[PDB]
RNA sequence: GGUGAAAAGUACCCCGGGAGGGGAGUGAAAGAGUACCUGAAACCGUGCGCUUACAAUCCGUCAGAGCCCUCGACGUGUCGUGGGGUGAUGGCGUGCCUUUUGAAGAAUGAGCCUGCGAGUCAGGGACAUGUCGCGAGGUUAACCCGGGUGGGGUAGCCGC
RNA sequence: AAGUCCAAGAGUGCGGCAGUGAGACGGCGGGGGAUAAGCUCCGUGCGUCGAGAGGGAAACAGCCCAGAUCGCCGGCUAAG
RNA sequence: GGCAGCCAACGUGUUGGCUGGGUAGGGGAGCGUCCUGCAUCCGGUGAAGCCGCCGAGUGAUCGAGUGGUGGAGGGUGUGG
């Protein structure tokens, strides 16, 4: 039920945005969103790790020597695991690491993280990052500094607004994401989440029905 | 994620080899033979830690018996009389008395003989 | 403000895997299989009597 | 302590244990006595070790500038060096290994008082 | 003179000033404990009767609390695969005896 | 496979037939010298400390004289809540692992060190048990839109 | 009917995970053998070894005593 | 005198009582190695590795205690 003031790059405010409590006042669920972020990073894991088993390494077809009478260990090929240059036994092969959590688990984790930010006044709405027609990291940085003192911020902007995302892209602690792409991992990174009026309205309207 | 198992492997090696110093032969040089010796060493240390309390009681009894027989009394009658008299000094300090000052041992033998039956072979 | 390092699995969720054949302290030299036989190296089908 | 001079001869084509067998003759002796003993001793490993001793003496001649006759071979030893491996073919197709061994002879001499 | 104190289920020969490492006693360092006696030798005469041995106690002061030697146990039985490691350090108190 | 930041890769002198070194120089370093980062263990020496040539030793462990070193105190060499090294001597003491009713076994395997060498992974698989979400419902598969891990997708599947 | 009952860590039922299915000697009851075997085959709310350390039997898995949580330079005992 | 497992009492961390040999095997809780999300800290005024000294823990082991060597990366917390 929070009422976040919308703030303009001039240092002023225009109005306020109502945050529905079914969407920004949810009790957080540490275990649930632990599972959600762990599944997220599992999907990010490029599992491109591979070895060669006993039969994939080069050579090894021959039996190295006679099986009896030589006074030596019985050896079936030179590519056996115990050999130098031999095959790896239970070694890595490529894996897909994504796991498919239910939709409402993901949605609830989103709402819980955003509620966690809202309870502590870490959600901001702004008309836009910088006055348009041209990117400017200097002025957008100054405005964002007035807006917050913390290190990491999410900057949730609509996809069409390129001048804004360009002017905030090169700040070291700033992460830019689209409202329809919002996930629990990026909002838990951020100390503050800085919406735009359009992006806040868009996220509200995508969950208003 | 391949591990090179040598950082962890060497730790117990250094422990056992440092414990095996002074061992004659290759039981102080090679981790395997030193480990085999450490097995016996710690079992033997347990065994002898338990039996040291019996070895020392043996030694105290032997010293007490010699001192008692110098005082013209048997060991068994001496401790029977000390039990009868209520004097309740253990064999350790009774051996320190036998060695260090024999006059107190003589007096204590006197007490033990005074507190002893007029017939030790009597049917009672 | 919960951050990514404040996340923790629910108590009782994650159990440790039983790594077998890694010493005589836990399960070694047979990995819970006992001595020889058919069952010491492969299996028996469930429809075998 | 006494003033000292050093000489090292490395990768000498002599087994270490065959160098030590004549090194043990001359340890802790005057340089001239050691050189004589090596010159009349009938083992070939004397040729390297003798040279090494003489070399050390020259260092005290020319770098410490101390008296020739006070020199004593205080420390002398022979370390192992790299080994080359060869093969000698034997009966019925066997092939045995051969080691060509080497040595490092080290000498420190001191100018002790008479 | 010198007595034989009873403490910790053990008997120690003691004379004034002697320092003895006994089993753990509940007394903060600096405090004085009093201990019973199993025998007293004064010059050439000893106190062995039970009633008048109970009349005299040895007064000592606690200097510190100590850990005994580190003992390492590795139980082992051959051909069975049975090992069992553990360690033990014994807790002790150091007593400086003052009077008898 | 690995000198060094850079060859600045050791001019000149001395011993040696050379190889190799010793001075001198280069360099932050030569415990970096084109045998070159770090330089472990096995294995091989040299120096010192204690011990050992009337003695039947799974090679240790427990008790222990003598000697040697070190830390305190008083003092000026002898104790002390001491610590190390070595050990004359005394008690006890039948390697490890496999496999066996039972092996120190004269059953197997192992010369030594260092590196390596064995319950892993896939699957809406099956069963059981934790944990989480929703709950008489639960969930989507292919697929479609997202530079992402996000959002749609009711076909089916399980319960009823 | 009681006993044990801050324990036997006891029964029974359902389930998850097993290993085992080569036993040995000793006491008592027996078959086979020659009323031989350190033989072989059975019975035993019999024991110990297996899977058991410690004490005794000179040494000596299976016999007698006794079941090792650790420490102590305390005491009392068991078989002997 | 120290530890631990089961249970009980007041009560909410203590105390007490019982118990703690063990192979196949079952269960529980942990040590050390490496890679990583996030968070912090250390490091050419010298990281790692190695060699020691002096210590520590019930065990695997530890030493953000110290020296020698060394020359560029490491520690710790909480998850994967
Ligand atoms: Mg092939
Ligand atoms: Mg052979
Ligand atoms: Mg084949
Ligand atoms: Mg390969
Ligand atoms: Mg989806
Ligand atoms: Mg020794
Ligand atoms: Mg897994
Ligand atoms: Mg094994
Ligand atoms: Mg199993
Ligand atoms: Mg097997
Ligand atoms: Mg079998
Ligand atoms: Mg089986
Ligand atoms: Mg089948
Ligand atoms: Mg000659
Ligand atoms: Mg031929
Ligand atoms: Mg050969
Ligand atoms: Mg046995
Ligand atoms: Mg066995
Ligand atoms: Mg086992
Ligand atoms: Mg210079
Ligand atoms: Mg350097
Ligand atoms: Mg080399
Ligand atoms: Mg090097
Ligand atoms: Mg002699
Ligand atoms: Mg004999
Ligand atoms: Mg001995
Ligand atoms: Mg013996
Ligand atoms: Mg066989
Ligand atoms: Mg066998
Ligand atoms: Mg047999
Ligand atoms: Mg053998
Ligand atoms: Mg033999
Ligand atoms: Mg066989
Ligand atoms: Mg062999
Ligand atoms: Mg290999
Ligand atoms: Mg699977
Ligand atoms: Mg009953
Ligand atoms: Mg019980
Ligand atoms: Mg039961
Ligand atoms: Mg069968
Ligand atoms: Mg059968
Ligand atoms: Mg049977
Ligand atoms: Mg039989
Ligand atoms: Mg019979
Ligand atoms: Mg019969
Ligand atoms: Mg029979
Ligand atoms: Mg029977
Ligand atoms: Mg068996
Ligand atoms: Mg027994
Ligand atoms: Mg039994
Ligand atoms: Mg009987
Ligand atoms: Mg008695
Ligand atoms: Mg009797
Ligand atoms: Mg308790
Ligand atoms: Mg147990
Ligand atoms: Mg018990
Ligand atoms: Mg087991
Ligand atoms: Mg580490
Ligand atoms: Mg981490
Ligand atoms: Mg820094
Ligand atoms: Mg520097
Ligand atoms: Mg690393
Ligand atoms: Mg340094
Ligand atoms: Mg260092
Ligand atoms: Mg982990």
């Amino acid at each position: 039920t929070l009422k976040v003031d919308v703030k303009t790059p001039a240092g002023k405010t225009d109005g306020s945005v109502e945050l529905p409590a079914e969407l920004f006042d949810v009790e957080p669920n540490i275990a649930l969103m632990h599972q959600v972020v762990t599944a997220q990073l599992a999907a990010k894991r490029q599992g491109t790790h591979s070895t060669k088993t006993r039969g994939e390494v080069s050579g090894g077809g021959k039996k190295p020597y006679r099986q009896k009478g030589t006074g030596r260990a019985r050896q079936g090929s030179t590519r056996a695991p115990q050999f130098t240059g031999g095959g790896t036994v239970h070694g890595p092969k490529p894996r897909d690491y994504s796991q498919r959590t239910p939709k409402k688990m993901i949605a609830a984790a989103l709402r819980g993280a955003l509620s966690d930010r809202a309870r502590n006044d870490r959600i901001h709405a702004v008309t836009e990052l910088v006055e348009g027609q041209t990117p400017s990291t200097k002025s957008a940085k100054t405005f964002l500094g007035t807006l917050t003192e913390n290190k990491k911020v999410l900057v949730v902007i609509g996809r069409t607004d390129e001048v804004g995302a360009k002017s905030v892209r090169n700040l070291p602690g700033v992460h830019v994401i689209s409202p329809d792409q919002l996930n629990t991992y990026d909002v838990l990174n951020a100390d503050d989440v800085v919406f735009s009026v359009e992006a806040l309205n868009a996220y509200i309207s995508a969950n208003s029905k | 994620a391949r591990v090179k198992r040598a950082l962890n492997a060497q730790k117990k090696r250094r422990t056992v080899l440092k414990a095996s110093k002074g061992y004659r032969g290759q039981r102080s040089r090679l981790y395997r033979k030193a480990k085999e010796q450490q097995l016996h060493s710690l079992t033997y240390a347990y065994r002898d830690r338990r039996a040291r309390k019996g070895e020392f009681r043996k030694l105290w009894i032997s010293r007490i018996n010699a001192a008692a027989r110098a005082n013209d009394i048997t060991y068994n009658r001496l401790i029977q009389g000390l039990k009868a008299a209520g004097v309740e000094v253990d064999r350790k300090n009774l051996a320190e008395l036998a060695v260090s000052d024999p006059a107190a041992f003589t007096a204590l033998v006197d007490v033990a003989r005074a507190a002893l039956p007029e017939d030790v072979n009597a049917p009672s | 403000v919960i951050k990514l390092h404040d996340l923790k699995p629910a108590p009782g969720e994650k159990k440790a895997k039983t790594r077998v054949g890694r010493g005589e302290g836990s399960k070694g030299k047979t990995a819970g299989r006992g001595t020889k036989g058919t069952k010491a190296r492969k299996n028996v089908p469930v429809m075998f009597e | 302590e006494f003033p000292s001079a050093t000489a090292k001869a490395r990768y000498v084509r002599v087994s270490a244990t065959k160098a030590r067998r004549v090194i043990d003759l001359v340890r802790g002796k005057s340089v001239e006595e050691a050189l004589d003993i090596l010159r009349w001793a009938p083992q070939a490993a004397s040729e390297p070790v003798a040279k090494v001793i003489a070399s050390a003496a020259a260092n005290a001649q020319n770098n410490e500038g101390l008296d020739p006759s006070t020199l004593v071979v205080a420390t002398v030893y022979a370390d192992e060096g790299p080994t080359a491996k060869r093969i000698r073919p034997r009966a019925q197709g066997r092939a045995f290994r051969i080691r060509k061994r080497t040595s490092h002879i080290t000498v420190i001499v001191e100018s002790r008082p008479p | 003179t010198y007595a034989i104190v009873k403490t910790g289920g053990k008997q120690y020969k003691v004379a004034a000033g002697d320092v003895v490492k006994v089993e753990k006693l509940d007394s903060e360092p600096g405090a004085s404990v009093s201990l019973p006696v199993a025998l007293v030798v004064d010059g050439a005469n000893v106190t062995s009767k039970a009633d008048d041995l109970a009349k005299v106690a040895v007064t000592a002061e606690v200097l510190e609390h100590t850990k005994g030697p580190k003992i390492r146990i590795h139980k082992f039985k051959n051909k069975t695969g049975y090992h069992k490691r553990q360690g033990h350090r014994q807790q002790l108190t150091v007593l400086k005896v003052t009077g008898i």
